RNA sequence: AAAUAUGUAAGAAGUCCUUGUUACUUAAUUGAACGUGGACAUUUGAAUGAAGAGCUUUUAGUGGGCCAUUUUUGGUAAGC
RNA sequence: GGAAUACUGCCAGCUGGGACUGAGGACUGCGACGUAAGUCAAGGAUGCUGGCAAUGGUUAUAUGCCGCCCGUCUUGAAACACGGACCAAGGAGUCUAACGUCUAUGCGAGUGUUUGGGUGUAAAACCCAUACGCGUAAUGAAAGUGAACGUAGGUUGGGGCCUCGCAAGAGGUGCACAAUCGACCGAUCCUGAUGUCUUCGGAUGGAUUUGAGUAAGAGCAUAGCUGUUGGGACCCGAAAG
RNA sequence: GAAAUUGUUGAAAGGGAAGGGCAUUUGAUCA
């Protein structure tokens, strides 16, 4: 009347699978990654071969950081960036850019630092500050099991399937970024860059839209 | 009880991942991609350099 | 129990529990009652309405002897009768050779009906009744004779 | 609104299974590229202070 | 700092131990976090938090209305369950063939049921005839009607029996009562 | 009774302490830690002075002699740390090497053994340290330091 | 005739169909209101967030306030 | 024309130097390795060698830096605002009655022995007849009258239980509660049958009118915190009468 | 037979108060 390794030696078989069909789409994502990149780069030098100048897709996913204290905010400012998990310094989060999530973006724009990361800061910022919201909870997400167990409604279990979930705003993003916990951030290793912070970037400045710029600065708040 | 993190301790960057070490491989940082030879229109490169 | 009480636990807080604007001084209303039409005319409108003034005419050296009439309604009514006796009358229930009750044996002076009846019938001698009981206790075929 | 609602559900699974029948806020544009054909860029630059009054 | 989002350190705002020091009832509760813990039957949750309450949450049910929650249609003979005591009432003589549960019972509750052939357990007897709460039907006494809570929030037009002591005319019936003294409530 | 003890307790089990997950290794040591290197003492008695690397005993240890009849030096056992890395080579060998393993400075007046052991390593190197001129002639010179130097220039 | 600020709405308590009830209404089985019985879980009908929401009781202190940016009134002005 | 370099950026590219820390303490985890033994940096430090019978804590002083006297009223006190030279002991939210809420206990449509009797090892305990208080009915100023059309109602939602379905779900039953529409008792305004000491009685059916009502009762007693009022009423304080 | 306060003895400190917080040298003293 063993019972024992009956059910335990499945796991094995399970999980060399599962990390098959994990491998299988992570590949296939470095595919994804490059060709996309290549045909954009090849876009602006056919239209300038020919021409004409290949107008960017304007961004779908923006990386945002607030900044300013606990205290001394206005109500409204206040409410939305505690609508947007964002109650504490340094802690940042991603938005889909639709243009009605864009204009909360420009209430809060002197408390925050915001704009389009890279895959590979996305990557590195998931990979060592990403958390996960799990009957709150906090969870840190040491292995792929836990977004399995949470987002096996989504067809998403690996980590970089939901990296590839937000830089691409999958069909189900939001349902992704909302389990995703806010990322507590540290103050910048190179100091701020600018010796006042709280002017306009557009100002020599350091709060508002700074494009590909964040990249620097995130990277930098490891 | 811990949390370690990749991009060092490299074990656990094998625990997510896997296709990390096909990566190594390829140099995939370094892909060299392959080159082509369009060269610029000229109506758009005059008015670049248009004062 | 002195202990269980707070106001061992104000000890050290130099107010004690009343404040250091507001202080504990000793009637800042007027004593008792006082003010009721004018500074706490809320808290009697509210709270305590119809409060003023006269309602309706008095009478002098009234007695509560006089309207003492307490109603039993035909809820009960067999709790005047013992269990011991009851069901061997509920079982063996006949218009003659019946069960008789007196209210004002009990200490009632009117019957009033509220919670029909079994219909054993029962014939009980009251003082004052509400119609609806004399119907449905001759509905289970018994009357009502009249005490005093 | 519902009433456009009501037709779209019946081509779900009528053509295919395809629903859509949310409504959805305004998005960043596609890529476009945009021609010099007729259209060569006109430079442009600021201009000087002066009274006329 | 953090720009807290809803109160910090707010405890739950639920009973979970009725504070009796009753040592028999004290024990009841720690047969019952087994059950709802290691069966998951919902039944097993609701009885377990509804043995906290205290007395006015705990309001009686009476014999009567137990006779009539099976004239319910289709429960006419089977096992109900309510969490604390129940009543006499002198005012039903159809008492069904029945067997019920229940914290305490008066005198004519052990009456009513065997004059009707009736059983009157108590609950740590019931607790292994129905594990997952097998067919049982649970009853509420009728929280809002104990006499204090008819003033809770009373105020002008909403009508609410004041507190008052003696009662009857001159007290509290004129002023405010009827527009013959200026105004009604 | 004065006090009543409680009745809740812990109970004396010393627990099983759990897996070091450890690997150890030899050195992976510094860069010029070539064998045949002088090198220069700076913590022991004889401090300062100037030595020739040999053998990476397994304790981590690294055996070094003056030669003797040089500046007094036995072959000594050392910690890397407290010794430079000069930039000097010596010949290939002549040198016994295996016998000096980590055991072999296990103590229990002068001792006769490992003596004629030196006296065999000493003539093995200077038959080539003065090969080289005045190297013979410069580790002779006990090191010192002096005045105005910056070590964060100084090559060895 | 703006800016800021502001009222209602973004579904199942809905939307369709059927013809029942009545003392109302209409010339009218007309309409009115309320139901029977009948049909559609992807994408149940925008964005985001939620240590979940609703609901009751009882009572403390308080009812001298002042400052700052922007709006602003009296006064020459004022740390008015 | 053919290149190199700068700038910007990606590497899951390679290696050194410094610093801080080492929580947890059978095993349970996903890994990595291999061909397999067996290994490992993989759910929190090990190993070698060397040193003292030492090093740890407190106190006084010195140094570096920082620190206005408390209590009080106050928008504002270190304040040139008040009290305080110092010390010991005393030194101020109590008891009572009648109460609100909530909680614990007993009994339960009832509850409450202790005015009193019985008794007693004697102010205890113990036991007790009648009454009595409150509740069990309300409503009108009153004379007065006085709660089921029904499975004690429909409707919306409702925990739990039930039936099928593997389940997902589907339906059934639905208490407490919430909302709403009716039904029932008193008030008021109506409608006013048989009967007739011709003015009595008040059937029946009703309404933008009112109650602190019933509608399968919950209370009664005890105690606790808190709150209330009357009291010397937190403690000390007048000019007066 | 306490405190205030006082005397002898002993130890230490002290350029227009004193007292204090932090860390440490130094001395004293408790494994
Ligand atoms: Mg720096
Ligand atoms: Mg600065
Ligand atoms: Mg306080
Ligand atoms: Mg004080
Ligand atoms: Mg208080
Ligand atoms: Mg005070
Ligand atoms: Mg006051
Ligand atoms: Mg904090
Ligand atoms: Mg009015
Ligand atoms: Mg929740
Ligand atoms: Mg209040
Ligand atoms: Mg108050
Ligand atoms: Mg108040
Ligand atoms: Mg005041
Ligand atoms: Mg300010
Ligand atoms: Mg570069
Ligand atoms: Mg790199
Ligand atoms: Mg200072
Ligand atoms: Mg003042
Ligand atoms: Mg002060
Ligand atoms: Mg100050
Ligand atoms: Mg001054
Ligand atoms: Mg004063
Ligand atoms: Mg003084
Ligand atoms: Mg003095
Ligand atoms: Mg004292
Ligand atoms: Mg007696
Ligand atoms: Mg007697
Ligand atoms: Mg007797
Ligand atoms: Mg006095
Ligand atoms: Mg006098
Ligand atoms: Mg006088
Ligand atoms: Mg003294
Ligand atoms: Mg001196
Ligand atoms: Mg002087
Ligand atoms: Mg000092």
């Amino acid at each position: 009347a063993e019972q024992v390794a009956a059910e335990r030696a499945a796991r094995k078989a399970a999980n060399k699978e599962k990390r098959a069909i994990i491998l299988e789409r992570n590949a296939a994502y470095q595919k994804e990654y490059e060709t996309a990149e290549r045909n954009i780069i090849q876009a602006k030098r056919d239209a300038k071969a020919a021409g004409s100048y290949y107008v960017e897709a304007q961004h779908k996913l923006v990386f945002v950081v607030r900044i300013k204290g606990i205290n001394k905010i206005p109500p409204k400012p206040r409410k939305v960036l505690q609508l947007l998990r964002l109650t504490r310094i340094n802690s940042g989060t991603f938005v889909k850019v639709t243009k009605a999530t864009l204009e909360l973006l420009k209430l809060i724009e002197p408390y925050v630092a915001y704009g389009y990361p890279s895959y590979s800061t996305i990557r590195q910022l998931v990979y060592k500050r990403g958390f996960g919201k799990i009957n709150k909870q906090r969870v840190p997400l040491s292995d792929n099991a836990i977004i399995e167990a949470n987002l096996g409604k989504y067809g998403i279990l690996s980590i970089d399937d939901l990296i590839h979930e937000i830089i691409t705003v999958g069909p189900h993003f939001k349902q992704a970024n909302n389990f995703l916990w806010p990322f507590k951030l540290s103050n910048p290793s190179g100091g701020w860059g600018v010796p006042r912070k709280f002017k306009h970037f557009i100002q020599g400045g350091s709060f508002g839209n700074r494009e590909e710029f964040i990249n620097k600065l995130v990277k930098s708040m490891n | 009880v811990l949390k370690k993190n990749p991009l060092k301790n490299k074990q656990v960057l094998l625990r997510l991942n896997p296709y990390a070490k096909v990566f190594a491989a390829e140099k995939l940082g370094s892909k060299k991609a392959e080159k082509t030879g369009t060269k610029p229109a000229a109506v758009f490169t005059e008015t670049l350099k248009h004062d | 129990p002195s202990r269980f009480t707070k106001t061992r636990k104000h000890r050290g807080h130099v107010s004690a529990g009343k404040g250091r604007i507001g202080k504990h001084r000793k009637h800042p209303g007027g004593r008792g009652m006082a003010g009721g039409q004018h500074h706490h005319r809320i808290n009697m409108d509210k709270y305590h309405p119809g409060y003023f003034g006269k309602v309706g005419m008095r009478y002098f050296h009234k007695q509560q002897a006089h309207f003492w009439k307490p109603v039993l309604n035909l809820d009960k009514l067999w709790t005047l009768i013992p269990e011991d006796k009851r069901d061997q009358y509920l079982k063996s229930a006949s218009k003659e050779t019946a069960p008789v009750i007196d209210t004002l044996a009990a200490g009632y002076g009117k019957i009033l009906g509220k919670g029909r009846i079994p219909n054993v019938p029962v014939i009980v001698k009251a003082r004052f009744v509400s119609k609806l009981a004399e119907e449905k206790i001759r509905a289970a075929g018994g009357v009502v004779e009249l005490i005093a | 609104r519902v009433k456009a609602n009501a037709a779209k559900r019946a081509e779900a699974k009528a053509q295919g299974v395809a629903v859509q029948l949310k409504r959805q806020p305004a998005q960043p544009r596609e890529s476009r590229i945009v021609s010099t054909e007729g259209n060569v860029p006109q430079t442009l630059a600021p201009v000087p202070y002066e009274t006329f009054i | 700092g953090i720009d807290h989002t809803s109160k910090q350190h707010k405890r739950s705002g639920h009973r979970t131990a009725p504070k009796s020091d009753n040592v028999y009832l004290k024990l009841l509760v720690k047969l019952y976090t087994f059950l709802a813990r290691r069966t998951d039957a919902p039944f097993n949750k609701v009885v377990l938090k509804a043995l906290f309450l205290s007395k006015i949450n705990r309001p009686p049910v009476s014999v009567s209305r137990i006779a009539r929650a099976l004239k319910q249609e289709g429960a006419a003979n089977k096992t109900v369950v309510v969490v604390g005591t129940v009543t006499d009432d002198a005012r039903i003589f159809e008492f069904p063939k029945t067997t019920v549960a229940a914290l305490r019972f008066t005198a004519g509750a052990r009456a009513k049921i065997v004059k009707a052939g009736g059983e009157c357990i108590t609950l740590d007897q019931l607790a292994v005839r129905a594990p997952k709460g097998q067919n049982t039907l649970i009853l509420r006494g009728p929280r809002n009607s104990r006499e204090a809570v008819r003033h809770f929030g009373m105020g002008p037009h909403k009508g609410k029996a004041p507190r008052i002591l003696s009662t009857g005319r001159k007290f509290e019936r004129a002023r405010g009562r009827r527009r013959s003294k200026g105004f009604k409530v | 009774s004065a006090q009543k003890a409680p009745k809740w307790y812990p109970s004396e089990d010393v627990a099983a302490l759990k897996k070091t997950r450890k690997a150890a290794r030899p050195q992976k040591l510094r860069a010029s830690l070539v064998p045949g290197t002088v090198l220069i003492l700076l913590a022991g008695r004889f401090r300062g002075k100037r030595v020739v690397y040999l053998k990476h005993l397994e304790d981590n240890t690294l055996l070094i002699s003056g030669p003797f009849k040089v500046n007094g030096v036995p072959l000594r056992r050392v910690n890397a740390r407290y010794v430079i890395a000069t930039s000097t080579k010596v010949s290939v060998e002549g040198v016994n090497v295996e016998k000096f393993n980590v055991e072999y400075f296990a103590k229990e007046e002068i001792k006769a053994e490992r003596v004629e052991d030196q006296k065999v390593v000493d003539k093995a190197l200077i038959a080539e340290i003065k090969k080289t001129p005045l190297l013979k002639q410069y580790l002779s010179a006990s090191f010192s330091l002096k005045n105005g130097d910056k070590p964060h220039m100084l090559k060895f």
